[PDB]
């Protein structure tokens, strides 16, 4: 039960889902793509256009992404991502629900 | 990653083994009751009476394929075979073939043949003919290829599932692509263009008839290099 | 985004406009984006008829996918004043209208969504404010004082002026004994 | 079916982006107010735009003569305007049904002289 | 299942998520007083109650429980 | 202690490519993993609780917190009205509808009623 004092909001991590777990499923689901050759080469620092990442293969990669977390990602979002760290951290500290 | 066994009281395998009518495991015991071990163990079955009743009466090892190349009879003494169907062909024969005994059977049976009559007419016209029908009579069973003539014989299933035989020329056929006639015979594509490939649809321009290749059908490779086809 | 395309009075170009780009004004876009954004709404309706519709074919998804990828490919590479990539826009846009389905599934994390702002959350300002002494301990000295600021005592929640005059303890002694005793020392 | 592009005659507010006012109406206060102190006396700072609707009603007002009669909907302003008419028209046609029948007419009636009702009614001596 | 529980303001009066400790004796002294007063109630309105007659039995035209027209 | 245990700038996965590699039928090999084997017990709360009660019949879920447990589950709180428990001020306007209520219910009872 909740004590009668006054108790604040808990923001531990800005995380609201694992963020090691998010990060490894979404390059698995990059190196998963045609496109990647190399997983070995994909960090969370590396930029889509160096990992290989087309323009094109990028918005696809994310509708698969968006299925795979159970999320929808804004154009404004995706479009702002520069690189898979970006990519990781909007999706481990997006509320699910919104 | 299972926790089961830590509790004397939890749920088990053998509290599981009655899920297996309705889901798919592999086999574990047998039960007294089951047909193998009923055969197995009834000194019945094992008598020579039964063992040669199975052996005779039922479906033959000599209809059963044994390669995956099949050469079919030659159609004329100078034809080559191109194109066959398996299971496709012997399905619509035997669906083809109910004309001959539920028909004049339903005639002869049926209080109301009228009713009966009435009522099939609109199930035909809508979701039979397209469904079926139209696919079958479009349906190719098997295509040769007669070289002194320069044509191609064409095995058809007709009412009844009587079968022909037509003779095409090979000048007079062309390449439909699905395109032209998605939207002109939707319905067809939707509910009975399933079995038949889509994007290997031919016609005969003189005659205006459509060929429906069957998706698992057998072509030959020779057949298909045969420089009157290329 | 938003998914406020059935509220709001949007026209059915301004919801065309949403559905295929996530802006109502794609005329600021860029190439590059527009391009983009057109795939990924192509690629999404397709993949809500085709994937998770009434009884779905697999195979013609993947030739129906494999097709849009081509033509968005060679959309992208065609410059963007040609009539031919304005001809492949007004075709992806019709054919997001033709798929354009009424009440279709509107994903619960997007805003406007069902079931979108079905809680209210307390925020610290509530979570903290407590005028009485119940739960957050309430001084007698109403406020802390501030340097260079007067001492004044907090505006009380309920401000109702029915008060009586002070109440006092029946035969309370009252009587001013200081300047009784001083009057009497003076003599 | 209603766009402000070609509403034309059916006002309604644009659905372009505009800066917030710079200038309008506000709350004002008789001099020598006495200040509203409920709940702590905590006063949030108002917003423009929902001040500016606030206040927006009260002072619009008609441009030209006759602007009245064209705004809106012609057919439904001389509706509205002739609606007293309607409604005395109605009552009257609805008196002859009274009158021809014999029930309840539109008539102030006098049944008590001058009694009112459940009234003290004496005398003192 | 439901909604991620957050916490809720300790002077606010509301019923999130509101589990009471007593509920036991609270819902036996309101269901039991509850109780007697719809028994009052239905004492009190009994009085008034209709019911047609049982299987056996027929009205007597001429009885007084019988309709009675009025008497100009 | 909310630090979260991410790495950057190193690989997470150690296959060199999907094709050499049998990914399709082994996966994807981790590195730099921080392992934590969580052997957590669902239906603890259901251990040892009788088939007739509020945890088995409704709140059997895998993951379901009791409520001497969970720390957003609120007992009655809040203030009923506005008026300071502890006011100093000798107000009487609840007390005089507090009579005005008492008065017309005893001239209901005492003149009206039968
Ligand atoms: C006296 C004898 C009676 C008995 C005989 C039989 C009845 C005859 C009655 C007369 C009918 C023909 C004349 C009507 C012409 C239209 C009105 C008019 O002139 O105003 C200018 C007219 C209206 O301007 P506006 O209203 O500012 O335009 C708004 C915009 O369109 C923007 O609009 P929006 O998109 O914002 O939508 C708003 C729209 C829709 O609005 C709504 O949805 C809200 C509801 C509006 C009212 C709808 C009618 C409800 C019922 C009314 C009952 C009245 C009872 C009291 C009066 C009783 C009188 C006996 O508002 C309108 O309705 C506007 C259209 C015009 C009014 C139509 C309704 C009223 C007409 C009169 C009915 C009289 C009935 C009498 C009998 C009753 C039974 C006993 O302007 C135009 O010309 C523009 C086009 C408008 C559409 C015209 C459609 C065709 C009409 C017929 C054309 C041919 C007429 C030939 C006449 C020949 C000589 C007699
Ligand atoms: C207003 C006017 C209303 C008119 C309504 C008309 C309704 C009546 C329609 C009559 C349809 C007649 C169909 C003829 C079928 C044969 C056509 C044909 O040539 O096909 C050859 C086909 C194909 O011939 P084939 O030469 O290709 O090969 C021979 C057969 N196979 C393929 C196996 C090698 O052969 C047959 O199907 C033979 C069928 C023989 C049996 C036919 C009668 C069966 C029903 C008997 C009565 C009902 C059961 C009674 C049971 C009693 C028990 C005690
Ligand atoms: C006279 C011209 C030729 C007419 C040919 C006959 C119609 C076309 C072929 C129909 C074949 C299917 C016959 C199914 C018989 C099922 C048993 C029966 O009720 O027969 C007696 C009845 C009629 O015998 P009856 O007339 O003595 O029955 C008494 C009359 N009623 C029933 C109206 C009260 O059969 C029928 O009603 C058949 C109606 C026509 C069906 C047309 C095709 C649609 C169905 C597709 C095939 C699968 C149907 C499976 C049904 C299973 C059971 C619900
Ligand atoms: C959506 C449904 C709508 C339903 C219709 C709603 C009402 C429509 C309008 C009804 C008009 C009724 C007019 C007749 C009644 C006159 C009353 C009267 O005595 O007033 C005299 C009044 C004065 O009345 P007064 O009060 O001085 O009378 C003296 C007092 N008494 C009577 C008691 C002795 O004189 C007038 O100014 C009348 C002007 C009339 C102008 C022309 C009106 C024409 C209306 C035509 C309507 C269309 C035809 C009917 C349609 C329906 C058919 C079913
Ligand atoms: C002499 C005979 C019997 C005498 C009894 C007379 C009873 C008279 C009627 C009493 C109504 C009491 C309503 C209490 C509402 C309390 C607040 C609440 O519920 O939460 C509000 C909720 C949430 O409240 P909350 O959780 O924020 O706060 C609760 C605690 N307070 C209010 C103190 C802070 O808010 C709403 O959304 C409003 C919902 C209102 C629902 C009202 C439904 C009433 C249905 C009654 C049906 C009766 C059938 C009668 C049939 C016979 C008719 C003749
Ligand atoms: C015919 C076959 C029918 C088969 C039905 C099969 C099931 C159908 C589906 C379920 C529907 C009913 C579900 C009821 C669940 C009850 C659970 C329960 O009783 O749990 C025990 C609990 C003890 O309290 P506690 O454990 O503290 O509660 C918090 C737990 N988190 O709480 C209790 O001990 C309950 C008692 C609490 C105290 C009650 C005090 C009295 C209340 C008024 C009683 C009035 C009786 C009037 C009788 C009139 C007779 C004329
Ligand atoms: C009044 C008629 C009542 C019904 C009569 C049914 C007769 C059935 C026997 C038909 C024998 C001749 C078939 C000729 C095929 C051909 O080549 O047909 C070729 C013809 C002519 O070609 P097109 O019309 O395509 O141009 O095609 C037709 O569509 C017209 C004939 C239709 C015959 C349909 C027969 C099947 C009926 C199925 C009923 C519903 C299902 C019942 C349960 C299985
Ligand atoms: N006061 C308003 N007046 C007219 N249209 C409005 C008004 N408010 C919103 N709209 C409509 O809301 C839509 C914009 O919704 P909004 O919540 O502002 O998000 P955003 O502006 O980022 O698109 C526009 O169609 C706009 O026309």
């Amino acid at each position: 039960y909740a004590p009668q004092k006054v108790v604040l909001r808990n923001e531990k991590s800005g995380y609201y889902a694992n963020p090691d777990d998010v990060a490894r499923r979404l390059i698995r689901l990059i190196s998963l793509h045609d496109k990647v050759q190399n997983p070995s080469a994909i960090t969370l620092k590396s930029t889509w256009s160096e990992i290989g990442v087309d323009p094109l293969s990028y918005v696809e990669i994310m509708l698969e992404a968006e299925n795979e977390f159970y999320i929808e990602l804004a154009d404004e979002d995706l479009e702002r991502f520069r690189t898979v760290e970006d990519a990781v951290e909007f999706i481990a500290r997006n509320f699910f629900t919104n | 990653g299972d926790i089961r066994h830590k509790f004397s009281n939890e749920i088990t395998d053998d509290d599981y083994d009655y899920q297996r009518a309705m889901h798919v495991k592999p086999p574990k015991e047998e039960s007294l009751f089951q047909l193998t071990n009923i055969l197995s163990s009834v000194p019945v079955f094992k008598t020579r009476f039964f063992l040669d009743f199975i052996a005779r009466n039922l479906d033959t090892n000599s209809a059963v394929s044994t390669s995956d190349f099949v050469a079919p009879p030659r159609v004329h003494e100078n034809s080559f075979f191109v194109y066959h169907s398996r299971e496709l062909g012997n399905v619509i024969r035997k669906y083809r073939s109910l004309e001959s005994i539920v028909l004049p059977g339903a005639l002869l049976t049926f209080t109301y043949p009228l009713f009966a009559a009435f009522v099939a007419i609109p199930s035909y016209y809508f979701m039979f003919n397209a469904k079926i029908y139209e696919m079958s009579r479009r349906f190719v069973v098997r295509m040769d290829v007669l070289p002194h003539l320069e044509m191609i014989s064409v095995q058809r299933i007709g009412a009844f599932g009587i079968l022909y035989t037509k003779l095409h020329r090979i000048q007079d056929l062309e390449y439909v692509p699905f395109d032209q006639v998605k939207e002109q015979e939707n319905y067809l594509w939707a509910i009975g263009g399933h079995g038949v490939d889509n994007q290997l649809i031919f016609k005969d321009r003189s005659t205006g008839e459509f060929f429906y290749f069957e998706r698992q059908g057998v072509w030959d490779a020779k057949g298909l290099n045969h420089p009157l086809l290329n | 985004s938003k998914a406020y395309y059935f509220v709001k009075n949007f026209s059915w170009a301004e919801v065309s406009n949403l559905l295929c780009y996530g802006t109502k004004y794609p005329t600021v876009l860029n190439h590059q984006q527009k391009v983009t954004r057109l795939y990924r709404a192509t690629l999404r309706r397709v993949y809500a008829h085709q994937v998770e519709g009434y009884k779905t074919d697999f195979k013609q998804y993947n030739e129906n996918i494999t097709d849009i990828g081509k033509d968005f490919n060679k959309m992208l590479a065609l410059k963007p004043e040609s009539l031919e990539l304005q001809a492949y826009f007004k075709k992806y846009e019709d054919l997001q209208e033709e798929l354009f389905d009424p009440a279709m599934i509107i994903d619960e994390s997007r805003p406007y969504a069902a079931s979108s702002g079905r809680y209210y959350i307390f925020d610290d300002y509530l979570l903290k404010f407590d005028p009485f002494g119940f739960y957050s301990p309430k001084l007698l000295s109403e406020n802390r004082p501030e340097e260079a600021m007067p001492f004044y005592e907090d505006y009380p929640q309920n401000d109702s002026h029915w008060n009586l005059w002070e109440q006092f303890p029946e035969d309370f002694e009252d009587s001013n004994a200081e300047r009784e005793a001083i009057l009497k020392s003076n003599k | 079916n209603y766009h402000y592009d070609f509403c034309g005659r059916a006002y309604m507010g644009n659905p372009a982006v505009q800066s917030p006012p710079k200038e309008f109406f506000n709350y004002h206060y008789v001099p020598d107010n006495y200040p509203d102190a409920l709940s702590g006396f905590r006063i949030a700072y108002r917003d423009p735009f929902e001040v500016q609707h606030v206040f927006a009603y009260e002072n619009w007002e008609y441009q030209y003569d006759g602007q009245w009669w064209s705004m809106g909907s012609l057919a439904c302003n001389v509706l509205f305007f002739c609606t007293p008419l309607f409604l005395y028209l109605i009552l009257q046609v609805e008196e002859l049904n009274s009158e021809k029948r014999g029930g309840t007419s539109n008539k102030f009636y006098h049944n008590n002289a001058g009694f009112f009702h459940f009234q003290i009614y004496d005398n003192k001596q | 299942g439901g909604f991620q529980k957050y916490p809720i303001p300790r002077y606010l009066h509301v019923g999130q998520w509101i589990v009471n400790k007593n509920w036991k004796w609270n819902t036996f002294h309101m269901f039991f007083p509850t109780a007697i007063l719809c028994f009052m109630v239905w004492r009190n309105s009994m009085i008034s109650t209709a019911k047609p007659p049982n299987y056996g039995e027929y009205v007597d035209p001429q009885s007084p429980v019988a309709p009675k027209a009025i008497k100009y | 202690g909310y630090e979260v245990h991410l790495v950057k700038d190193k690989n997470l996965i150690g296959n060199k490519s999907f094709k050499d590699d049998l990914v399709a039928v082994y996966g994807f090999t981790d590195v730099n993993d921080h392992h934590h084997h969580d052997e957590t017990d669902p239906y603890h709360h259901l251990r040892g609780v009788p088939t007739l009660s509020f945890e088995r019949m409704y709140f059997a879920d895998a993951y379901y917190h009791d409520d001497t447990h969970e720390g957003l589950m609120n007992e009655p709180h809040g203030y009923l009205t506005m008026d300071d428990p502890m006011d100093l001020r000798p107000n009487y306007e609840k007390s005089a509808l507090e009579l005005l209520f008492l008065v017309s219910g005893g001239a209901i009872l005492a003149l009206m009623l039968g």
